[PDB]
């Protein structure tokens, strides 16, 4: 009825504190890990040549 | 160009029957074939 309830009250503040960064770390870890993929494709040229030749020139 | 030329050039046009869509078609297929190797 005194003791326990007072230790979890002093505990409180600091357990709040510290999930509050924790959930600051996972959503940075978020943002950190997001990256933009440019592709690339075959070029054109390649196929325009390739038509060129095909053609017997 | 010294000697004279058996031939005067004339335009290779010998396929006459060259439809745009056939030609399309060929370039379509011969991109598909080098996209996918």
């Amino acid at each position: 009825d005194i003791m326990v309830p007072s230790f979890v009250y002093n505990k409180l503040p600091v357990i709040h504190f510290l999930q509050e960064k924790r959930a600051e770390q996972k959503l940075r870890r978020v943002l950190d890990e997001t990256y933009t993929e440019w592709t690339e494709e075959l070029d054109q040229a390649h196929v325009t040549d390739a038509i060129t030749r095909s053609l017997n020139i | 160009i010294s000697g004279v030329s058996p031939l005067l050039y004339f335009p290779p046009t010998t396929t006459s029957t060259t439809n745009r869509e056939d030609q399309i078609n060929k370039n379509t297929n011969i991109a598909i074939q080098m996209i996918k190797r």
